[PDB]
């Protein structure tokens, strides 16, 4: 029921900010500072872990520089896994634990990816599976095939032609 | 060859052991005399060894010119 | 700037004196063109280049690599 | 069987393999909860050898044209714990780890408005060092792990043994690698070949 | 890298037993599911990571001169797979370097390629594909740090350690005969200098 990204809003000047997720390293979570163009924020430089989900950065980065979102998306390595067994070892129940929550965690984070995009279906249909399509303003110009919403008063104006 | 071999040899290089206790820089910002902390086998200097390759390839070299300047 | 040059027709070279843009009237002297008093000279002359090949030209290796040994 | 999977080196199998040098078995996961007094205690000394060995200088670890930016509002150049060494290109060096910040001796300044270019050796994780460079660390980490802690003699001479082996290759693999010839391609003799 | 239970046994069962057989050990007759064995594993551990330094000791066999590794087209990457022992160039001080996980060309600080690069590389390859000399010096160096990390027995050490110089030398000549490397009209410089 939680999303791996909560994408936020600058709204001005900010330093503490929170992640809903759970992450088993620091290095499976990023920090991408969107707005003008996608920067990634890297660690130690712009970043800081205060305490668990309280990420907080060094600077404002108000919308003035131009960045207007900065989505905490979690990524867990699919290469690097946290535990890999042996034949000598002692077989810890955390262990097997931690493999299964990684793995889950890759696959989670692979289902939620894939499921919010627009593709055509085995019958051959592309499906918005009723997600509006909100932020699109500027809709149309030169027959681009959609509305932002002034369709409600472009038709409230030619009804009125008369 | 011959001619190479002498410009590798003109190239000075001053080898000096870590182990060793001399510091160049003391050596560099000294003028002459001005007793100096160091012990001399610390400091050597690169040196191309090749010296029997050297005395064949001369005498080969002369014998080559013998037989031209004759021909 | 003293200029010769070749007669465009069958003619012999022709010599004159530009000073300043404009020649000058009292300079028009006119030579044969076999006794011409300049008489351009080359050491070593090679087909197609029109002088040069100095005598040490060819030498100027040895020059070179005897000046860094000396060095 | 039939199949190509590749397992952890990052601290996973060279901390196995340090273990193993001694009479320790295997572990798996190298970050549980679990401290474990071992893996802690491999991992630090893999890394510990790990800088020196990149601190030592090499060929391939060694960049030569980098140029370090400074901030624009300060003026300043963080000299990052990462660079093992920061000599300028040049025959003498002139910078230096002042507080936290670039220092110019000669100049004495450290309020740089353009930026500097300067032969720099930046840390590089373990699996990215070459082969030789790997076994030369897990050689000296197993090495120093006996001799601080289980202090077995035999074990200590055939790592020491082990160790300078390992050095002899990798010092091999340099030479290989710089194909340095003091013939035209040096410095004060290529210009000599102008015959 | 690898895992040591993922390689079947054809013949490297026999240099398991031997590894196991330095220290006393009797020797296995499956070195697969059937193994239950602590010492089994052990020594398949020791017998990859020595079979990984021979081969990285860069061997003619193995150096394969003049690979043409090809970039993915759509991301223009190649890859510095931990298979590839040693990365090298042709021509003297060569440029190719492991950044993260795929090749970096130090020189102009550009991992992007377009066409395709020419190395010297030494791909891993299984202790089977090894010569029966080097088989042997892997299986004598194996056992030597086997007895001395998990038995000691310095009269073992000893034997192995004169076993291993052997061997050595048996490998070395295999590698001298193999190359031929005739000084005359073998040379990369000498050769033109017999032109007459």
């Amino acid at each position: 029921v939680i999303k791996t990204v909560l994408t936020y809003q600058l709204d001005g000047s900010n330093r503490d900010f929170n992640i809903p997720f759970e992450y088993l390293a620091r290095k499976f979570v990023v920090v991408t500072l969107i707005g003008v163009d996608r920067k990634v924020l890297t660690i130690n430089t712009d970043y800081r872990f205060a305490t668990r989900t309280t990420i907080s950065l060094t600077k404002a980065w108000g919308p003035a520089d131009g960045y207007t979102t900065i989505e905490l998306r979690r990524v867990t390595s699919t290469t690097d896994r946290l535990v890999d067994f042996t034949d000598g070892s002692i077989l810890r129940a955390y262990d097997l634990n931690v493999a299964q929550i990684q793995t889950m965690h890759v696959a989670e984070e692979a289902r939620d990816l894939t499921t919010d995009t627009i593709g055509v279906n085995n019958d051959g249909h592309l499906d918005a599976r009723g997600r509006r399509i909100v932020n699109l303003a500027n809709a149309v110009d030169d027959r681009d095939a959609v509305p932002f919403g002034q369709l409600k008063t472009m038709n409230q104006n030619s009804w009125q032609a008369r | 060859a011959i001619v190479k071999m002498s410009m590798i040899s003109s190239k000075v290089i001053g080898l000096v052991n870590p182990a060793g206790i001399t510091q160049p820089r003391r050596l560099t910002k000294a003028q002459t005399g001005d007793f100096v902390t160091g012990r001399p086998e610390d400091i050597s200097f690169l040196q191309l060894e090749k010296q029997a390759d050297f005395t064949v390839a001369k005498a080969v070299s002369d014998a080559i010119e013998a037989r031209l300047s004759f021909a | 700037y003293t200029h010769i040059y070749l007669d465009e027709d069958s003619g012999e070279y022709l010599r004159y004196e530009e000073v300043e843009g404009m020649e000058v009237q009292g300079s028009d002297g006119t030579y044969p063109k076999e006794a011409c008093p300049y008489i351009p000279i080359r050491m070593v002359r090679l087909d197609g280049e029109s002088y040069g090949r100095s005598y040490i030209e060819e030498y100027l290796g040895d020059l070179r690599s005897l000046e860094n040994l000396q060095e | 069987r039939s199949y190509d999977m590749n397992v952890e080196t990052a601290a996973e199998l060279s901390a196995v393999n340090d273990i193993l040098a001694s009479i320790g078995e295997p572990p798996v996961s190298t970050l549980e909860g679990d401290a474990n007094a071992d893996a802690a205690n491999a991992r630090r000394i893999l890394n510990k050898i790990n800088r020196q060995i990149q601190s030592r200088g090499w060929t391939f670890n060694i960049e030569e044209g980098i140029t370090l930016l400074p901030d624009v509002y300060s003026n300043l150049i963080v000299y990052s714990d990462d660079y093992l060494s920061l000599m300028s290109t040049s025959g003498q060096s002139i910078y230096v780890n002042r507080g936290g910040y670039v220092y110019d001796r000669t100049s004495q300044s450290d309020r740089f408005d353009s930026g500097i270019t300067v032969n720099i050796i930046r840390l590089r994780d373990y699996d990215e060092m070459p082969e030789c460079f790997r076994y030369w660390i897990v050689t000296k980490a197993s090495r120093q792990f006996n001799n601080r802690f289980f202090g077995a003699p035999e074990v200590e001479g055939v790592l020491q043994e082990e160790e300078d082996e390992a050095r002899r290759l990798c010092m091999e693999y340099e030479m290989d690698y710089g194909g340095y010839n003091m013939l035209d391609g040096d410095a004060f003799t290529s210009g000599l070949l102008t015959r």
